[PDB]
């Protein structure tokens, strides 16, 4: 699975 | 000897030319197996390796889980581009790129060796998750905005959870489900060609074709002396069918060919080969 | 500031006329990601398939472009690359000895 995406 | 599950994210803005674009690809070692492009009509996570055509029967929620993840990711990097652009006080006129690379390196018996999550802005380092998987390193002052955000939210723990968990578990699923493609150790097809240039000077080119994985070592020798400084080593290329190629060339005194040997090291080789050329 | 692409143009298998093969144009080491890559057949644009965008550990991108091609002696093979780091599109010719 894709990991989590965190917002820059 | 380890294996790797790696993901690559690229999100770049079209400053006046549509919304930003988001592209994500996933690799197990040197083989690509999944993709996502936000430019499609209704964009979905899509298979790119053979064994990924059986993930729908093995995990009926895989495609919708990851499609939802990637479409969500495209939204947050769209906003992320604008945030980072303000961090550097940049105008809306230029195009800028966010890149992300994350994954896990796992030793033989399923043991994690190292996780990572590194990001770049306009091709230069921006922020990276440290090796302890518990803290971040901001590359400049602008990235300290992101690091402070991610620290206070505890994002390193959520990253460590994935890197120690699903990353290892899915690298293992992929390795086993795709043993035919992934555990392959194909040796190269090796041969030496020839191109004289003078009545007096000649090029010896040592080829290696159709090998997997990508790691390979080509060395030219003269009477057992390494000629690395004097050879032309081309960058390894994708053969178009999941394998790779690379050649090493030398320019030799004409007539003195049989004193030159090509040393080839590959994983899928019984032992390193020593190649002479012969009429 | 933009990184300029490196270009190799090749066939997958040792080529001889008649026998069909696969012509590839490997473009790597560039930045920003936008580019135009086409394989030209006698100066004319073929229809091709482009790989998915990925990048190396130095953050430079690489792309593979390819098409089924049938070697002849009467026709020429070139790959036309354009990028912001170039003053004008660069054309590389497929040489039977890459």
């Amino acid at each position: 699975d894709f990991a989590n995406t965190f917002l820059l | 000897g380890f294996h790797s599950l790696r993901y690559f994210y690229t999100a770049w803005s079209r400053p006046g030319s549509g919304e930003p674009r988001f592209v994500a690809v996933g690799y197990v070692d040197d083989t690509q197996f999944v993709r996502f492009d936000s430019d499609n009509a209704s964009p979905r996570a899509e298979p790119r390796a053979p064994w990924m055509d059986l993930v729908e029967q093995q995990d009926p929620q895989y495609w919708d889980r990851n499609t939802r993840n990637a479409r969500d990711a495209a939204q947050t990097y769209r906003v992320g581009l604008d945030n980072v652009r303000g961090y550097y006080n940049q105008s809306e006129a230029g195009s800028h790129t966010i890149q992300r690379m994350y994954g896990c390196d796992v030793g033989p018996h399923g043991r994690l060796l190292r996780g990572y999550d590194q990001l770049a802005y306009d091709g230069a380092d921006y922020i990276a998750l440290n090796e302890d998987l518990r803290s971040w390193t901001a590359a400049d002052l602008a990235a300290q905005n992101t690091r402070r955000k991610w620290e206070e939210a505890g994002y390193a723990e959520r990253d460590r959870a994935y890197l120690e968990g699903e990353c290892v578990e899915w690298l293992l699923k992929h390795l086993e489900n795709g043993r035919e493609t992934l555990l392959r150790a194909d040796p190269p097809k090796t041969h030496i060609t020839h191109h004289p240039i003078s009545d007096r000077e000649v090029t010896l080119r040592c080829w290696a074709l159709g090998f997997y994985p990508e790691e390979i070592t080509l060395t030219w020798q003269h009477d057992g002396e390494d000629q690395t400084q004097e050879m032309e080593l081309v960058e390894t290329r994708p053969d178009g069918n999941g394998a790779f190629q690379k050649w090493a060339a030398l320019v030799v005194p004409s007539g003195e060919e049989q004193r030159y040997t090509c040393h080839v090291q590959h994983e899928g080789l019984p032992q390193p080969l020593t190649l002479r050329w012969e009429p | 500031e933009p990184r300029t692409p490196k270009i190799q143009v090749y066939s997958r298998h040792p080529a001889e006329n008649g026998k069909p093969n696969y012509l590839n144009c490997y473009v790597y080491g560039f930045h920003p990601p936008q580019i135009e890559i086409d394989l030209l057949k006698n100066g004319q644009k073929m229809k091709t398939e482009q790989s998915d965008l990925s990048f190396s550990k130095d953050w430079s991108f690489y792309l593979l472009v390819h098409t089924d091609f049938t070697p002849s002696t009467v026709d020429e093979y070139s790959c036309r690359v354009n990028h912001s780091s170039l003053a004008a599109p660069h054309m590389v010719k497929w040489d039977r000895n890459n």
